């Protein structure tokens, strides 16, 4: 007989009655919340595509602590009391864009757009461990994160706007 | 907290809150798999078709979440994250002395270009240990420092150090059906102690071909004579390995020439390959092996200097 | 009017906030189901048996589909020469033998791996070299010959012969290819969403594989996560699968490949062999040149015939050569089909080129930037096709980037590095390109349009064209707005589709800006000629005041327009004929600094000057040149695909294959848009831009063969006219083993050694 | 398409009259194809814009004129490659035009001529036409409860 | 040529057959949902509340 | 504590382990079943858009008995143990159409074809009833199916070809 798993996606509960331990975070926000702004790009952690923030209550440093995964690989039976946010939680062009995601578009950092979300998500976690980054510490925050179309340099070129 | 259980079509999972029920449920079902960050578990099970049926996460437990600083190094619980372990020795190399740090620099060295923030933040230290990969980069550092582990079971406990015999082949480590690894302690360097990691630029196969290493050396106090050596390499076999014959050679030694052409006479055939071994690449993984040991003999001569 | 304007793309600031919808991002139906592609494990084999009683006790298993299942044709691909699944023999590691229907995407994939095949090996043929030994390939030899190579050769003061291979590449597009296929239930009626550059062709071989008329099927193209060339015809794979599963089921089905079944099935660049021959004065200008072309073409003839036409029209790169003969032949092999890849058969023929020349360079013992400017082309010259050279800007690109790169002074800082340095060395070059533009085949280059004028005065454009990325839209957008003069807020592109544009070619060969741009223009022309009378009638009146008076005339506000490439038509069999509309060119320097004992490297700087004519939107052009330059760069540098002596492909995701990273680029990474140049022979002055700029990535290969020769001066020999070879891609393994020295020789062991 | 069949598209709806089917067999006399090689398969606004309503029993008439119209540009488009290959197949000259880089894509329209009444002059043509017809019925009725048959 | 034929109506057949498509016979998607206008009970009135 | 609803539609056992006493077959069969064949015209047994055939096994008669019936009004909960047949149970033009469905079609009596299953339905069952029908009971078949666009005339000749 089976506990429910409890988290958050975008401040929102999730109530989930029945988990199944194979079941990843990037299935579960894409087909069964239907948030389809994270993306699959490769399923083994490589590309960052699936990016997204994760939040929680350390108990061990009794502190609220952010960073991200890879949704792809993360199992939803690791998530209890955690709290996902994904690029739809953070701005949207019906209500507002977030400076990240007005800065990526407007210096030409997107074109195809496929991993667009993925960086976004990516440089907002930076942001909200570290609201005046160096330079250096924006360039390290990709290591996970392919782009085909841009040769990364516009990306570099609009987030190096948030420095120091 | 308290155990959770989730079912599923295949899977029966169960969240740990206690070391005390990790060992129970371990001693109950010794063939329940441990998950942490599933980034091998993951691989496995959607790559290479592995099943296991019952799973356990104890990424809850407290005892291998804690970072603790003692007498001869910093002890990991084998749950914390990489980002984890690479923040905590950064912090250790900022403050402590360079001599005791020799170490803890290699370690950081091999963390560098090694996956995104988003791998770091969930891949656990003792998930890398126990994977085994043959080109795990951290390994080979682990081994040649000989770091020492705190593996504990329902009734036994024991703290070993790492070497040659603790990859006895293939994706296996010289763990128990039962046992979890609790802890892991990387050591402060001593006086006249030095260590280096290198590793290769470039991945072609799955899990192996991939040079990596981990080098240390103790001198005779204020001496250039040689203690002890040690030379761990990853992606010259189907596991870590020490090359001990070539090491065991140049104890009471000179740090020299001589040295330098003796020990890459030992590994050019120690380490030798196949024309058809797995991976190919067998001249450059040859010349990396001697490369690497070039780029150590050279560093240690400039911090003895 | 924004034509000239750096507008961002139209889609960025939605792709940005993840509303942007992708195939797989669109809502599924109630009812729809998911495939799984079941893949062949060998490389040439017969099947045996195909046990699907494993897979049926899965739960949420619909049906397995084979062959037998095809109700019209399992006969497909470019030149019919494929099958759409595999019935008696396998020829190919990743060769698709059926496919797994069910509930729930995790449900086909457990399925499909639980499924058994039988085989029984036949000879397999992998290499180049296997194939030219068995005598395997698709059609006869391909040829273009000028002037008279003996007596070229006669004339010659040194003469170099040699080998060189460039391996091939994977696309790496970030969103892998995916169908959503929808049966009506009606007359065979089918509506597909699907992520491809070919709507027509997508749409006839599902109608096909039916056995229903093409008029019965809708294929619909929002956008795609990347094409490259990928997706031009590899798509079909996927879609014709999810076709037939929707057919057989009367259930939507969709399917979205993942990384490794993506990177195992689709095909990728073909991977090349030359042999070359090249005859020089001791200037070192170019007497003679010979080069037979081999590409692997895996196990169908899809593209590849028209990739080695384009190779063989780039062996000249931007030199004039008096007597010279190059060939090509396709080898048939055992490997999944080799496909289109930004670029087209270019890349591979001018690194041919740009490897005999370095070595022309060597061997006359004469600094490179000077014996490729002796050799260049002039302004007005024919190329070996027999094309006139009109608006040739190769020598102001060099000019100006020699200029703004600082080259000479950076060649003696090089130099001084060098003199300073044992174990480091670094290395700098500077190469031209020139690129044709437009498709081989002739009847490929036609462009149609639809425009709607609604009563409120907003646009609706169609056009032939698909986004994927390039910001093709974006440009449509604003040639619709600069023909119009309104408002590029009044004008709206929602998607491509087949009842919208018949017919269509590929999105393709860089022109769909110069193509799509005419049609677009064209039926701008016709909506103006039709509000005339009314804006006549009412001068200061608005753009909304016309078309309402327009509509009450009862003038029609829609209309077609449509483009075809003039004087196009080049003859094998004379020699004569335009192949190309135009060219586009350019030049890069790359400096990098080489690891000599691990075979490391960081590229350093790289400036690139490019002739986009006057450039329609200058912030997506230079986006284009970056993009394109850094494929360029992995192609050259990083990017190795590895297969077992079986035949089955070994790097099948990111962490065995890799794609240039974020700290993969150029510490400085300079890029100018020459000025003033307008072209004449495109839409308002403009370029085609989208893969000119590719083959310049070899730059940094170059700058690294310099930087080994100096690694060479160092530690191997004395001899500075030496040739090694170094084949494509120069990765850390190849880079190490040409730096031969104590450590490769054994020779720090104390043996005696070739160092 | 190029393997010859043909999407035809108008602005009428299809209610239960005809419509379609009057298309389909009017666009088969002005290609002089059989009515097989020819598909309707809805009305939508990114095909033709701007369209009245079906409604005024005029939509034979004017979508019949669109579309004959639209036939007649294609017909004049593929002559050339009629008369090149004389013996051959609708489906040989479609596709002879479409390697040849002839669009198989068109447009038709038509406007009523003639129209425009006034009730300030009682005068200019109210209607294109006028439809005529006479009908003769006999019933019974009841009399008693206001029933009827109609014989 | 069959104009002045008494050629059928083309999808006869298929609404014999029930195969014919209406709006609501178009499957639904997995989120989709349903409306029900709320409708006025009175000829002329003044609208007060609505709970 | 429910037990299971089992019934047959167009020969394929349909096992309701949570049925409502509320729904009706012509919501199953449209929004559960997705065999929109059978349509709703008015919900209140007029119209005979919604005619099914029902088949069961009557104990008194010892005979199958077959009967027309208004889907929108037959609630599920009283079908336990009987077999529906549907437009689609009894052919198509993706296998061969009865013979009732072609001579509709043919005789020009389908014009918008909404009321078409309904009244296909209405001669089906005739003819299970009756293979040689009388013209009069042709007629009375169709009491309960309305047509706004036939006027009716075509419809009944084209059936009359069953009689005599
Ligand atoms: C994209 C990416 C890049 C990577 N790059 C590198 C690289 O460059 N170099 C390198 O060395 N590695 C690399 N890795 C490997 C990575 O470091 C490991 O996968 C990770 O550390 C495993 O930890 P985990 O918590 O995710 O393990 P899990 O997948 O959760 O478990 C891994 C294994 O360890 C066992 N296990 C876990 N904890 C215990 C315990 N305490 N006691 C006993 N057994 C236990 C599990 O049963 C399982 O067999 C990479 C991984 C990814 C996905
Ligand atoms: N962002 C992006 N840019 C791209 C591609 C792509 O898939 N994504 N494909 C390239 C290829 S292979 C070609 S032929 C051109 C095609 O588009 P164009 O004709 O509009 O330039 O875009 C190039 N640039
Ligand atoms: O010449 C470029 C090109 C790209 N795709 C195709 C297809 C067929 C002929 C030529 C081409
Ligand atoms: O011609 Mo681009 O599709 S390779
Ligand atoms: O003119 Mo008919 O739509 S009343
Ligand atoms: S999909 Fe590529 S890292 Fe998750
Ligand atoms: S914008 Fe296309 S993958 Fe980054
Ligand atoms: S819907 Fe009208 S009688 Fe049932
Ligand atoms: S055909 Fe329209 S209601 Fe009968």
């Amino acid at each position: 007989t089976a506990d429910e798993l409890v988290f958050f996606v975008n401040g929102k509960k999730v109530v989930e009655k029945n988990a199944d331990p194979e079941t990843t975070l990037l299935a579960y926000l894409r087909r069964k919340l239907g948030l389809r702004g994270t993306k699959l790009g490769c399923g083994e952690g490589g590309c960052g595509a699936c990016t997204v923030m994760l939040s929680k209550y350390d108990r061990l440093q009794d502190k609220i602590i952010h960073f991200s995964a890879n949704a792809c690989l993360a199992p939803i039976c690791t998530l209890h009391h955690v709290a996902v946010t994904t690029v739809e939680g953070i701005g949207s062009t019906k209500t507002r864009l977030h400076p990240v995601q007005e800065r990526i578009a407007k210096s030409h950092g997107s074109q195809c757009g496929f991993c667009t979300p993925g960086i976004v998500m990516s440089m907002y976690t930076l942001l909200r461990n570290q609201p005046e980054p160096t330079v250096e510490e924006i360039e390290d925050a990709f290591q996970g994160n392919l782009c085909r179309c841009t040769g990364y340099r516009p990306i570099l070129q609009g987030f190096r706007t948030f420095a120091k | 907290p308290k155990q959770l259980r989730f079912e599923g079509e295949r899977v029966t999972w169960i969240q740990a809150s206690t070391l005390k029920e990790l060992l129970d449920l371990k001693a109950q079902h010794p063939e329940a798999k441990l998950v942490v960050g599933n980034t091998e578990i993951g691989i496995e099970m959607k790559f290479k078709n592995q099943l296991f049926p019952m799973i356990i996460c104890p990424a809850w437990i407290p005892e291998l979440n804690a970072v603790e600083h003692g007498p001869e190094g910093i002890s990991f619980g084998a749950a914390c994250a990489l980002s984890s372990v690479e923040k905590t020795l950064l912090e250790a190399v900022a403050k402590l002395p360079t001599q005791k740090t020799e170490v803890f620099r290699g370690v950081l060295e091999q963390l560098r270009w090694f996956a995104g923030k988003q791998v770091k933040s969930v891949a656990s230290l003792g998930g890398n240990i126990i994977t085994a990969s043959p080109i795990s980069d951290l390994n080979p550092v682990f081994m040649a420092s000989g770091t020492k582990l705190t593996i504990v079971s329902r009734g036994t406990r024991r703290t070993v150090p790492m070497d040659h015999t603790f990859f006895p082949s293939y994706r296996k480590t010289l763990l128990g059906p039962e046992e979890i690894l609790l802890s892991i302690e990387i050591p402060y360097s001593r006086e006249d102690e030095f260590f280096s990691a290198f590793k290769q630029a470039s991945r072609r196969e799955d899990d192996i071909a991939k040079v990596t290493c981990g080098m240390r050396v103790l001198f005779q106090p204020g001496s250039m004579q040689v203690k002890e050596l040690a030379l761990c390499y990853g992606g010259m076999a189907d596991r870590t390995i020490s090359a001990l014959k070539t090491t065991q050679k140049q104890l009471s030694k000179f740090w020299n020439e001589k040295l330098l052409q003796d020990v890459c006479a030992g590994l050019a055939e120690e380490l030798s390959l196949s024309p058809d071994a797995p991976g190919g690449m067998i001249e450059f993984r040859r010349t990396l092996t001697l490369s690497f040991f070039f780029k150590f003999y050279l560093t240690v001569l400039k911090k003895l200097g | 009017d924004t034509v000239g304007r750096p507008l961002p793309h139209l889609a960025a600031a939605m792709q940005a906030s993840g509303e942007a919808v992708y195939c797989d991002d669109i809502p599924r139906y109630e009812n729809e189901l998911f495939l799984r592609l079941v893949t062949s494990t060998r490389a040439h084999a017969k099947i045996k048996s195909i046990d699907v009683s494993e897979a049926q006790k899965v739960p949420g298993f619909v049906c397995f589909l084979s062959a037998d299942d095809i109700p019209g044709s399992n006969e497909t691909g470019l030149f019919n020469d494929e099958t759409v699944f595999a019935k008696d023999t396998v020829t190919c590691v990743g060769h698709i033998i059926g496919a797994v229907v069910a509930d729930t995407p995790e449900h086909a994939e457990r399925a499909a791996h639980v499924v058994k095949v039988t085989y029984e090996d036949l000879p397999a043929i992998i290499t180049i070299e296997d194939a030219i030994k068995n005598n395997s390939f698709y059609g006869s030899e391909l040829k273009i010959e000028k002037g008279d190579l003996k007596k070229g050769f006669s004339e010659a003061d040194n003469v170099v012969s040699g080998e060189l291979y460039i391996g091939g590449q994977d696309h790496f597009y970030l969103e892998t290819h995916c169908t959503i296929a929808i049966p009506k239930g009606e007359e065979g009626e089918m509506e597909l969403f699907v992520s491809t550059q070919n709507a027509m062709k997508t749409q006839s071989f599902v109608a096909k594989m039916l056995g229903v008329p093409v008029n019965r099927i809708l294929v619909r193209v929002k956008r795609m996560g990347g094409g490259f060339g990928g997706k031009e015809t590899r798509s079909t794979l996927v879609s014709v699968a999810v076709a037939l599963a929707a057919y057989k089921t009367g259930h939507p089905v969709r399917c979205m490949l993942d990384r490794n079944e993506d990177m195992l099935i689709t095909g990728g660049r073909h991977p090349f062999l030359a042999r070359y021959k090249v005859g020089f004065m001791k200037t070192g200008t170019i007497v003679a040149l010979e080069v037979d072309h081999y590409s692997n073409a895996g196990n169908s003839r899809d593209l590849s015939h028209s990739i080695m036409e384009r190779a063989l029209f780039h062996m000249d790169n931007c030199y004039k050569i008096p007597n010279i003969r190059g060939t090509g032949r396709l080898c048939k092999t055992n490997l999944s089909s080799n496909t289109a890849f930004r670029g087209f058969g270019g890349p591979q023929a001018l690194f041919i080129a740009e490897n005999w020349m370095s070595e022309v360079a060597v061997t006359c013992g004469l600094p490179a930037e000077e014996v490729r400017w002796k050799n260049m082309y002039k302004e007005g010259d024919l190329t070996h096709f027999n094309q006139r050279l009109e608006g040739f800007s190769v020598p102001r690109c060099w000019d100006e980037c020699l200029k703004s790169s600082q080259y000479y002074a950076r060649k003696s800082e090089v130099d001084k590095f060098n003199k300073e340095n044992c174990w480091k060395k670094r290395g700098l070059c500077i190469i031209p390109t020139k690129f044709g533009i437009s498709f081989t085949v002739p009847f490929l280059n036609q462009a149609g349009a639809l425009i709607h004028v609604y009563t409120d005065g907003s646009v609706l454009v169609s056009h032939g064209g698909t986004e994927m990325g390039q910001g093709l839209h974006t440009k449509m957008v604003q040639v619709a707005s600069k023909a119009l003069k309104i408002p590029i807020s009044k004008i709206y592109i929602s998607e491509t589709s087949t009842n919208t544009v018949p017919n269509s070619s590929p999105t393709a060969a860089s022109v769909s800006t110069d193509i799509y741009g005419q049609a677009v223009y064209e039926a701008c022309q016709t909506i103006l000629k039709r509000l005339e009378p009314f804006k006549k009638k009412n001068p200061d009146g608005s753009w909304e005041d016309w078309v309402m008076a327009a509509y009450q005339d009862r003038v029609s506000l829609s209309t077609t327009g449509f483009y075809r490439t003039p004087n196009l038509g080049y003859s094998f069999e004379t020699n004569s004929g335009n192949a190309f509309h135009y060219f586009t060119y350019g030049v890069a320097c790359s400096e990098v600094e080489i690891d000599c004992l691990t075979g490391d490297h960081k590229n350093l700087r790289t400036d690139i000057v490019m002739d986009v004519g006057s450039s329609l939107n200058p912030a997506i052009d230079i986006g284009q040149v970056e993009g394109a330059f850094v494929q360029g760069l992995g192609l050259f540098t990083l990017e190795e695909l590895h297969y077992s002596p079986e035949g089955s492909l070994h790097t099948r995701g990111p962490s065995t294959y890799k794609i240039p990273a974020f700290g993969s680029i150029p510490t400085e990474f300079r890029v100018s848009l020459l000025r003033d140049c307008p072209n004449k022979k495109a839409i308002y002055a403009s370029k085609a831009v989208g893969e000119p700029p590719l083959f310049l990535g070899a730059s940094v290969f170059f700058a690294i063969k310099d930087a080994i020769r100096a690694a060479r001066a160092q530690h191997t020999n004395n001899n500075t006219k030496e040739l090694f070879r170094l084949d494509s891609p120069a990765t850390p393994e190849k880079i190490r083993n040409a730096c031969v020295d104590k450590f490769t020789t054994l020779c720090v062991t104390g043996a005696p050694g070739n160092c």
